[PDB]
């Protein structure tokens, strides 16, 4: 894994080119989450 | 150590989860390539994982952060998907489940959109779709994501397309 750039303990990369996009986060330390809800699903084809 | 208990279609929490999961679909840049083609999901199950061992793991974690931040663990809700996520709600998030080849670099990933974690469930680029059909748009098989707490603290922002 690599490490976080120094002075930092993650990385948000923020959309700058599709204004509908959200943020996608990275983290370095597998300690910096716990995996709280497993939610079953299948994607839904548009009528 | 990890047990998975059921939630109820009827519990507030259920409902919570259910909406951030529906709330959050956009539409990708790849038309549907990587993850399939839809607007919305259908919600089979929501089941809490508990796991005490990796629990108390993260929170000693969190407090580092915290600590290091003026208090601030700067906790977020983020989903994540995986071909790992067996492994993963066992064993813990480690290295094992990096994005080796990832743009910010071989880390953790994690997005508001669940579309996009949606977009890794298979593999990177969808893989080839589900074991059962090899389709990254099969409307039949059933896929799972992590909805999962994650610690940020001070993070290094980057601009990017
Ligand atoms: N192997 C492997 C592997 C690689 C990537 C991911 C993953 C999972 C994610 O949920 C995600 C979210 C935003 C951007 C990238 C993402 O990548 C999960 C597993
Ligand atoms: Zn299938």
């Amino acid at each position: 894994m690599a490490h976080s750039p120094p002075g930092h303990h993650s990385v948000t990369g923020r959309p700058s080119v599709n204004g509908l996009a959200l943020a996608e986060y990275v983290i370095y330390r597998g300690e910096q989450a716990y995996p709280e809800y497993l939610i079953t699903y299948q994607i839904m084809r548009p009528e | 150590g990890t047990i998975l208990i059921d939630l109820s279609p009827d519990d507030k929490e259920f409902q919570s989860v259910e909406e951030e999961m529906q709330s959050t679909v956009r539409e990708h840049r790849d038309g549907g390539h990587a993850g399939g083609i839809f607007n919305r999901y259908n919600i089979l199950k929501i089941q809490k994982v508990c796991n005490k061992k990796l629990w108390e793991r993260y929170t000693h974690r969190r407090k580092e952060v915290s600590e290091e931040n003026h208090n601030h663990a700067n906790e977020r809700m983020l989903f994540h998907g995986s071909p790992f996520v067996n492994a993963i709600i066992h064993k813990g998030f480690d290295e094992r489940h990096a994005y080796i080849g990832g743009m910010f670099g071989a880390g953790i990933y994690f997005a508001e959109n669940s579309s996009k974690s949606n977009q890794y469930v298979y593999g990177i680029g969808g893989g080839t779709g589900c074991p059962v059909h090899k389709d990254r748009s099969c409307y039949i098989c059933h896929r799972q994501l992590l909805f999962c707490r994650v610690t940020l603290g001070k993070s290094f922002l980057q601009f990017s397309a």
